[PDB]
């Protein structure tokens, strides 16, 4: 794989607080057009959280996080962020970064994405 | 019964009680209040026995899991830290000292299992459990093994078993639902199946216990073990060039070791509750206070963010905290006794083949 994604920033956070996740994309990334954040609780489904279409900057959010989370890209760093505000215990999960050159279905569906990171754990205390 | 105008503190004999006494001396130098630190014999049973009569120390130090029952028995005072103080400790450490919705002790230190590895045999330890069979085949060709750890205790096997969905008791909004047990769900079945497959394929042995694994790692016979910070001193003496790191993932998810939080509770019968709060918040739970205790006997990882950031310059402590944050806080309820016994039987029966994984976990769930 000459596209590698590495997430960081997870940890323990109190409900109502904020946390910023980072995902560094390395390799031959010039054709990437979608960057997605997904989350997966143990034994549960990997669900789309937020996605960014980099060509125009358009963002997509799951209903459960819209208004609380913000996905953004710093092109001068090849790094995509998930700023998570007003955190809730229901936000606890392993958070994955994902990337695609293009896709034929919803950019919030896991099967849209070719490249996946290793996950960073976010655990929100009530 | 407890004397007003001084502090009596009880802490176990395996802790840094002389360092804690130094914190007591600093408190006395500022306040005139004498602080007496004792390490009573048989402290685990002694505190509830004496506190039930309205006697004992002002402050008791013990692992948080026993404090749930002590709080239920009315032996511990509700503590009253303000928001600014609460923010100085990692959020998950406060979870460990909540009972009935109330904070009943101050978190001090944090303990969990980690992956311990021999750098000479294995400079790049595996990030995933799924890599271990292939790694063992490589090492067996050189007369070594990949991994040996205590399979006899659920405390050691649970991190893998529960990684993709197992849990002891469901915890939601500060309470454990004793009717919601996660022993026979799909995640626990998958983890125990992986464990039993390692045994079936001879990558691990069903009889490996604490002694067998400790001897094998410390003699350089196996590249990895799983153990806690209490084991590091023996590895030091063995001179193995070892590291301590994050436990392997399973299906991408973290291993979930049980977390123990050494905590300081205030006796409900103390007439010195405000002095105890001042001592614990403004003297002990500071960089200087924890350093004094740690210099006497290491605390491992600590709940106080500022001092943990110093201690975590030791990658072994950083790994302990990482595994702890990813782990399952040990439930502070008496139903844990039934959990240990049921899971112990399940792993014995699955690892020896008397029962399938599905049969073993179904029995442990009921």
């Amino acid at each position: 794989s000459q596209v590698q994604l590495v997430e960081s920033g997870g940890g323990s956070v109190q409900a109502g607080g904020s946390l910023r996740l980072s995902c560094v994309a390395s390799g031959d990334i010039k054709y990437i057009s979608y960057l997605g954040w997904f989350r997966q609780a143990p034994g549960k489904e990997r669900e789309g959280v937020a996605a960014l279409y980099t060509s125009t900057g358009r963002t997509y959010y799951a209903d459960s996080v819209k208004g609380r989370f913000t996905v953004s890209l710093d092109n001068a760093k090849n790094t995509v962020y998930l700023q998570m505000n007003s955190l809730k215990p229901e936000d606890t999960a392993l958070y994955y970064c994902a990337a695609a050159e293009w896709g034929s279905q919803s950019p919030l569906t896991q099967w849209f994405y070719r490249y996946w990171g290793q996950g960073t754990q976010v655990t929100v205390s009530a | 019964k407890i004397e007003e105008g001084k502090l009596v503190i009880w802490i176990n004999g395996d802790k840094g009680y002389n360092g804690l006494a130094e914190v007591g001396k600093k408190f006395e130098k500022d306040t005139g209040i004498k602080v007496t630190v004792e390490h009573p014999d048989k402290l685990e049973e002694k505190f509830p026995q004496v506190a039930a009569t309205g006697d004992g120390p002002d402050i008791i130090f013990w692992a948080h899991d026993r404090f749930g029952g002590y709080a239920q028995s009315g032996l511990l005072a509700e503590i009253t830290p303000d928001k600014a103080f609460q923010d100085k400790l990692y959020p998950f450490t406060w979870d460990a000292v909540r009972y009935n919705g109330k904070l009943i002790a101050y978190p001090i230190a944090v303990e969990a299992l980690s992956l311990i590895y021999n750098k000479d045999l294995l400079p790049n330890p595996p990030k995933t459990w799924e890599e271990i069979p292939a790694l063992d085949k490589e090492l067996k060709a050189k007369g070594k093994s990949a991994l040996m750890f205590n399979l006899q205790e659920p405390y050691f096997t649970w991190p893998l078993i529960a990684a993709d969905g197992g849990y002891a008791f469901k915890y939601e909004n500060g309470k454990y639902d004793i009717k919601d047990v996660g022993v026979d769900n799909a995640g626990a079945k998958a983890g125990l199946t992986f464990l039993v497959d390692l045994i079936k394929n001879k990558h691990m042995n069903a009889d490996t216990d604490y002694s067998i694994a400790e001897a094998a790692f410390n003699k350089g016979e196996t590249a990895m073990t799983i153990n806690g910070p209490w084991a590091w001193s023996n590895i030091d003496t063995s001179k193995v060039n070892y590291g301590v790191t994050v436990l392997p993932t399973f299906k991408g998810q973290p291993s979930k070791p049980f977390v123990g939080v050494l905590s300081a509770g205030i006796n409900a019968a103390s007439p010195n509750k405000e002095l105890a709060k001042e001592f614990l918040e403004n003297y002990l739970l500071t960089d200087e206070g924890l350093e004094a205790v740690n210099k006497d006997k290491p605390l491992g990882a600590v709940a106080l963010k500022s001092y943990e950031e110093e201690l975590a310059k030791d990658p072994r402590i950083a790994a302990t905290m990482e595994n702890a944050q990813k782990g399952e806080i040990m439930p502070n309820i008496p139903q844990m006794s039934a959990f240990w016994y049921a899971v112990r039987t399940a792993v014995i029966n699955a690892a020896s083949g008397r029962q399938t994984v599905d049969e073993a976990l179904k029995d442990a769930q009921t």
